[PDB]
């Protein structure tokens, strides 16, 4: 059951993106993207990608999503929904997060294991592993060579994140 | 056994929490030449218990809420942020022993504003949604500074490892080096929490009932300890005996006290600032000087010779 | 050539472009004042 | 006066030294009156399964010395 | 428009992080080094139809170093046979495989 | 492992603190109240220097996420050219700022 | 091919049919376009980790600043949709029909 | 040029001492001494294995045990 | 029995929880803010009996009418009687909240705050001296002591 923990969360990944691609509001959409962002991240932690989840979190989640949920909080005016005393405000909740659950351990059934047990890959995927790397973490030494070897990369990255705040000035003026 | 361990952690930070506001309640008793309270327990030791008892039976609001979901994981949010920044916390050694402890901080840090903005829309007003989206405006503008100070004293670290922090400090302490940056750090943890003198929203969440009030109030103190606590190992880091490591314990231990106090004294001596005037302390007075040494603490180490170990 | 869906589509402005308030809060008693407040921002 | 703040500072400060004194203690208990190993990079991982290969008991905080080699 | 200005000019602007066995930092290997450097000393020079089908042995073996879709595949029969064969009661596991041998170093 | 068990264990506590904090107060039979702010019933205007000041967070910590391997970069080889490229970094967030301040962005949220 | 690459994938097709198929707002299609570019993230960071291709590791980091960049023009434009219309309604994007 | 310094030391001393910080973190790594020490130091840090060469018959300046004479010493970094 | 020595101390417990830390929500409407101002300050200092000072109407447990309710406030102190949180309790400091003073016969004020909310604490004085406050809010910690909560609830 723990072995096949990255394929789990991939099952959630794609449940995931089926909360939000079915759309049914801009702010429920940024929290199924934010919990998706989360179980991907989740993903890529469970490789040994440990910087690299960690812009996740930092950059994608706490960085981005927390401007489209600003954004989106400044737009789609609100109204109230059901507000009946705690057999409703937190039972009804309770009782939809555990059919989540439920549909979330419903999708391992007869028609996943004829995929998961004639392609298993746990007990053969997960190979980061594989050998020693020595003092360092491979992926935090290839993220540090952006500055020595990656020269051109940086000058037309910051070069279009200047002309990105020039470009954004420029078009929420209105003048 | 590992469980032993977080209910350690997780139940002291909560009983912390709640003497802190008796703490608190005193210290800003004596400043204001009053005393603070010591009636209820013997000089007030069960003033916080009953505080807690009051707000939890409490009634609630019956809200109005617009939405069901996020008026739930707002302080939900809230209080599992406010207790995973402190598993990496060296302390001499941390519960959860990590390379990159200090960007994970970092991150679950980034994460935090989402209770306010959740607890904002999740409340059907439009001045609470207007206050919430100033209270998010303000934090995210603090955590930029947050970042390029952390990264420029981490400069002189060689890693993002907290327990590799104290091995850095073993011969200073990192405020003699970095002052510039520990100062602006600690306005900036000072204005991340809604800390006075940046605390407008007393000048978000009141569409609460008084009990998950109480949730993002002892929330937003498991934030004001576990940063003082921070700063406390990123400047102020004290010596470390692995064989007695309750040197080390009590040693942080007065330190983050003391500057905890620093936070009681300092929001007993200031008037609020204007809200476009942190941002101009922010964006003008901070983000320079935070940019100009950023550059000095990456090109002196190498001027220097004195580059930190990776490892 | 204007056919059935095509007849009420009018032309587009010659200049290319189109013909397109301010807050009011009221700080109540929530000494005492009321406060009716025309905001710009 | 002002020394009737030290209760309550006393009493936060006990709040906060016992989860250090806790995970110290821990450590010290479930790793043979030692520190815990820390593996942040491959190798010291690798060393860290070779100790607990070479002890036999599935436990890589028991050091084997030279008694193990003839 | 291939303007190759980086053959021109003699810059290195990004063939670094093109292949896999180009200079890694701190000398560090890919996990098919060996592979990707003989398709590539194979296909050198000779245009991509030639190297289609004159360097297709190297190029599947770099493409199954790459994927380990044959390993896979190849894994997965032995280890269904030995389910069949543990559930039929014809064979028993070693102790080698079941835990009770105290490893190697 | 023990980072799961960890961020459960909070979640829990967390989960159980709200449930906690929703029903101890709702076995009260208090009273059923009626009747239901600075508005009334206005509409929300949106503010542009809100959003200029949520995008200048979102650019400027694009560019903090290019700056933050400088720690590991700092042990490289090539450290004249590792030097220039994050010299060259914080002065472009710096030229961004100063063109956020002379184009007025920095205004009334200075 | 593998597995949990075929579930990064579903996960992109997923979020590209919720791209492809407008319900009411412009921040959606926003969101669907960002989750679009999140498993592209993950699939990539999946696929360098796997191989120890150790120089693309600051690719995915890459692959998300620009990205990120990019959805900030995103917003501002729906700001400016905003603020003719004052909702970000993608039907109220048919003036160019003539 | 002095007048001015003196006009903007007394305005905006945040900017100038931003400046003048920056100005230094620029010129001074090229100005110093210790800088080339630097990249010796990073250039004589050992994340991998030195993998020894076959010997052919001649190669001087190549040893053959670590304790040998000849081979790059690091008597500068124990002393300074 | 058990069950009435049960709900008899639990009944202890939070009327003990709530008179230790009673909250107050203070209209400041007129001179009697100032006196509760000075039952704020160092000398009288609410603050050592667990009553804090100036709580916020959403979350305040006792409404301290202090000062002259007229006419066109009234519904004002109604909505925020309205919008507390329960238990809440009424005091009424001074003579123009308690019955309407000097004001008593004016067109434009409320002849007495209880006119419009249910108070529990008279507290007479023009203005009552802050001790004489304080006095009030001890005695309301006193009512709210001998309250029986769980044993009528045991018994009905
Ligand atoms: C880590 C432990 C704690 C660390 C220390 C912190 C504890 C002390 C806290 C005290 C109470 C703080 C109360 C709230 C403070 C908020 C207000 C405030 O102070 O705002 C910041 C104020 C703001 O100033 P201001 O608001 O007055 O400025 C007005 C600005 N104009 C004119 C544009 C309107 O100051 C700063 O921003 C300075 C930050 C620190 C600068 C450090 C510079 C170091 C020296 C550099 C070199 C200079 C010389 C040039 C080169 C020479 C080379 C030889
Ligand atoms: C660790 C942090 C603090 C944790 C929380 C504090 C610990 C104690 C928690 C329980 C406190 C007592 C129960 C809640 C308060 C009840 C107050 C109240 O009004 O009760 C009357 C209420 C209702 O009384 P009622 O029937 O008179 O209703 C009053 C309303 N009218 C008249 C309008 C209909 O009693 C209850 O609902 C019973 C609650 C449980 C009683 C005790 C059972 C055992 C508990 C263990
Ligand atoms: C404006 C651009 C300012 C920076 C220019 C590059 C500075 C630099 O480090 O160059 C050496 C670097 C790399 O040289 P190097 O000295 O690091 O070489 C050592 C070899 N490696 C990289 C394998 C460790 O770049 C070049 O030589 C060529 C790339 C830059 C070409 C010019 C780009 C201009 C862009 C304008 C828009
Ligand atoms: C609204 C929903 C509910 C809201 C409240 C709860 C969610 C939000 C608050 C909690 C956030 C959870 C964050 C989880 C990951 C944190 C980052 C992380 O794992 O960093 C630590 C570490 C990296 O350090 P390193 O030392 O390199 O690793 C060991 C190497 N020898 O890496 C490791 O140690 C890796 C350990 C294994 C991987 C852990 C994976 C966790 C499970 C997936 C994500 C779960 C959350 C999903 C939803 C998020 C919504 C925001
Ligand atoms: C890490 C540090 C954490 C520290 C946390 C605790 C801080 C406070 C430390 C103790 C302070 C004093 C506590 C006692 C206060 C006074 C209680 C008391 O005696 O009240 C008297 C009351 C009336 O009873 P009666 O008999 O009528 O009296 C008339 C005289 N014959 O009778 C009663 O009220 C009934 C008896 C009630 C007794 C309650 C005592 C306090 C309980 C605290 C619980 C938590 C303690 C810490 C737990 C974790 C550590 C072990
Ligand atoms: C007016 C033309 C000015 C041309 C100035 C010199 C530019 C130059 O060096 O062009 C090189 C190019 C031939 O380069 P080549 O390697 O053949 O290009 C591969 C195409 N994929 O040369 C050409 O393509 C020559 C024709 C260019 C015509 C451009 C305007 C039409
Ligand atoms: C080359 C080294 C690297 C340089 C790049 C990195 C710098 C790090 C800091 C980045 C700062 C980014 C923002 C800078 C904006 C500058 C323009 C500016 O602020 O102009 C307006 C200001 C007048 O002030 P005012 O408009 O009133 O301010 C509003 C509040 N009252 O005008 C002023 O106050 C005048 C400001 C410009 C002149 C400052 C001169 C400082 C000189 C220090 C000594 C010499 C340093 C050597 C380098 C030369 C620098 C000019
Ligand atoms: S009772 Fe008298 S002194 Fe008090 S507020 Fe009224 S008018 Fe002023």
């Amino acid at each position: 059951m723990m072995t096949y923990i990255v394929f789990i969360l991939s099952i959630i990944f794609v449940m995931g993106f089926v909360g939000f691609s079915s759309k049914p509001s801009p702010i429920y959409g940024g929290l199924g993207l934010i919990v998706s962002g989360g179980v991907g991240c989740g993903i890529v932690l469970n490789f040994g990608g440990s910087f690299l989840g960690l812009m996740v979190f930092l950059i994608y989640l706490g960085g981005m999503m927390v401007v489209f949920g600003y954004t989106t909080a400044m737009a789609t005016e609100q109204y109230p929904e059901v507000w009946v005393s705690n057999k409703v405000v937190l039972g009804t909740f309770i009782t939809g997060l555990l059919m989540e659950f439920l549909m979330v351990y419903y999708v391992l059934k007869d028609k996943e294991v004829e995929i998961v047990f004639k392609f298993n890959g746990m007990g053969d995927w997960v190979i980061y592993d594989t050998g020693d790397s020595g003092f360092f973490s491979e992926e935090a030494m290839g993220i540090a060579a952006l500055y020595s070897y990656g020269t051109w990369l940086v000058i037309v990255t910051g070069w279009s994140l200047l002309i990105g705040v020039v470009v954004i000035m420029e078009i929420t003026r209105g003048n | 056994m590992f469980m032993i361990n977080v209910l350690t952690l997780i139940i002291p930070i909560l009983l912390a929490v709640a003497f802190l506001t008796l703490v608190e309640r005193k210290v800003l008793g004596y400043m204001q030449f009053r005393k603070g309270p010591n009636v209820v327990g013997p000089y007030g030791l069960l003033q916080p218990i009953a505080d807690a008892i009051k707000l939890f039976i409490k009634e609630p609001l019956r809200p109005a809420t617009s939405s069901i979901s996020m008026f739930i994981l707002a302080p939900i949010l809230a209080l599992t942020l406010a207790l995973t920044m402190w598993i990496p916390l060296p302390m001499p050694y941390p519960l959860i022993n990590m390379n990159l402890g200090v960007l994970f901080m970092l991150a679950m840090s980034s994460l935090a504003v989402y209770s306010i903005l959740w607890s904002g829309w999740a409340s059907n007003s439009k001045y609470a949604l207007i206050g919430a989206l100033r209270a998010v405006a303000q934090t995210i503008s603090y955590e930029v500074t947050l970042a390029i100070i952390l990264l420029s004293v981490l400069l002189m670290n060689g890693s993002f490892t907290l327990s590799t922090l104290i091995i850095t400090q073993e011969q200073v302490w990192l405020i003699f080096p970095a002052w510039p940056l520990a100062m602006m750090w600690f306005i900036s943890t000072l204005a991340e929490t809604n800390r006075a003198p940046f605390d407008l929203t007393e000048g978000f969440n009141v569409e609460y009932a008084a009990g998950p009030f109480a949730l993002f109030f002892m929330a937003e103190y498991a934030n004001i300890i576990m940063m003082n606590i921070f700063t406390t190992t990123l400047f102020l880091g004290a010596f470390h005996n692995p064989y007695m490591p309750e040197l080390y314990t009590i040693n942080f231990t007065i330190k983050s006290l003391l500057l905890s106090i620093t936070f009681l004294w300092i929001r007993a001596s200031y008037p609020r600032f204007r809200y476009d005037q942190l941002m101009h302390l922010l964006w003008k007075n901070f983000l320079p000087l935070t940019l100009a040494l950023c550059m000095w603490h990456v090109s002196l180490p190498i001027l220097l010779s004195s580059i930190p170990p990776q490892t | 050539y204007p056919t059935k869906e095509t007849a009420h589509w009018k032309p587009p402005p010659w200049n290319d472009v189109d013909p397109p308030s301010n807050l009011t809060l009221n700080f109540g008693p929530q000494g005492v004042l009321r406060l009716v407040m025309e905001l710009s921002g | 006066m002002w020394f009737e703040v030290l209760p309550g500072i006393a009493v936060m400060g006990v709040c906060l030294f016992i989860p250090g004194m806790a995970t110290a203690r821990i450590h010290r208990f479930s790793n043979g009156g030692r520190e815990k190993r820390v593996a942040h990079y491959s190798y010291q991982w690798y060393l860290m399964e070779r100790d607990r290969r070479v002890s036999g008991v599935n436990r890589y905080y028991v050091s084997k010395g030279l008694e193990n080699i003839d | 428009p291939f303007f190759d200005v980086q053959k021109k000019l003699g810059v290195d602007l990004d063939h670094w992080m093109t292949i896999q066995s180009a200079e890694q930092p701190h000398r560090i290997p890919a996990r098919c080094h060996a592979f990707e450097k003989e398709w590539i000393e194979c296909a050198h020079g000779i245009g991509s139809i030639r190297a289609e089908k004159e360097c297709k042995i190297e190029f599947e073996d770099f493409r199954e170093c790459l994927l380990r879709q044959k390993t896979m595949k190849r894994l997965n029969a032995i280890k269904r046979q030995r389910d069949k064969l543990i559930k039929e009661g014809k064979y028993t596991p070693p102790p080698h495989h079941s835990g009770q041998e105290d490893l190697r170093p | 492992m023990n980072l799961m068990i960890t961020l459960l264990t909070n979640f829990t506590l967390a989960t159980l603190l709200v449930t906690i904090a929703f029903w101890l107060p709702q076995l009260n039979v208090y009273s059923e109240k009626t009747s239901p702010d600075p508005m009334g019933s206005a509409r929300l205007p949106f503010s542009m220097k809100f959003f200029l000041v949520a995008i200048t967070f979102l650019l400027f910590d694009l560019e903090i996420a290019l700056l933050l391997p400088l720690p590991w970069a700092s042990q490289t080889t090539n450290l004249n050219t590792m030097l220039t490229m994050a010299l060259l970094l914080i002065f472009l967030l710096a030229v961004s700022l100063a063109y956020e301040w002379t184009q007025k962005g920095l205004e009334w949220t200075e | 091919m593998s597995l949990v690459y075929m579930n990064i994938m579903m996960a992109f097709t997923v979020s590209l049919t919720g791209l492809l198929m407008y319900r009411s707002h412009l921040m959606s299609s926003l969101l669907c376009l960002e989750g679009m570019m999140l498993s592209l993230f993950i699939l990539a960071t999946l696929m360098i980790l796997n191989s120890h291709f150790t120089l693309a590791s600051m690719m995915p980091i890459i692959l998300l600043v620009f990205a990120a960049c990019e959805a900030a023009l995103g917003l501002s434009l729906l700001v400016m949709v905003s603020n003719t219309y004052g909702t970000d309604y993608v039907q109220n994007l048919n003036l160019l029909q003539c | 040029v002095a007048a001015f310094l003196k006009n903007v030391w007394a305005k905006e001393p945040v900017l100038v001492a931003s400046f003048a910080i920056a100005g230094l973190a620029v010129i001074l790594p090229t100005l110093s001494p210790y800088t080339k020490y630097s990249l010796m130091i990073n250039r004589a840090t050992p994340y991998n294995y030195p993998v020894p060469l076959r010997d052919d018959g001649n190669m001087p300046d190549v040893p053959s045990h670590p304790q040998d004479p000849q081979g790059p010493s690091l008597e500068w970094l124990k002393r300074l | 029995s058990r069950g009435e020595y049960v709900v008899a101390k639990l009944d202890d417990l939070i009327n003990w929880a709530r008179r230790s830390s009673l909250w107050p929500m203070t209209f400041g409407l007129a001179c009697c803010a100032v006196e509760m101002m000075h039952m704020a300050a160092p000398r009288y200092d609410m603050d050592r009996f667990g009553v804090v000072f100036r709580a916020s109407p959403r979350q305040s447990d006792v409404m301290i009418v202090a000062g002259t309710l007229t006419n066109k406030m009234a519904p004002a102190l109604r909505k925020v009687y309205d919008q507390m949180p329960e238990p809440r309790y009424v005091v009424s400091m001074g003579s123009c909240a308690n019955g309407g003073g000097y004001y008593h016969y004016s067109y434009s004020v409320v002849r007495g705050c209880d006119r419009i909310v249910p108070v529990d604490i008279y507290v007479p004085g023009c203005p009552p001296t802050a001790e004489a406050l304080l006095y009030g809010i001890l005695q309301l910690q006193k009512k709210i002591k001998r309250e029986k909560r769980l044993r009528i609830w045991y018994r009905r």
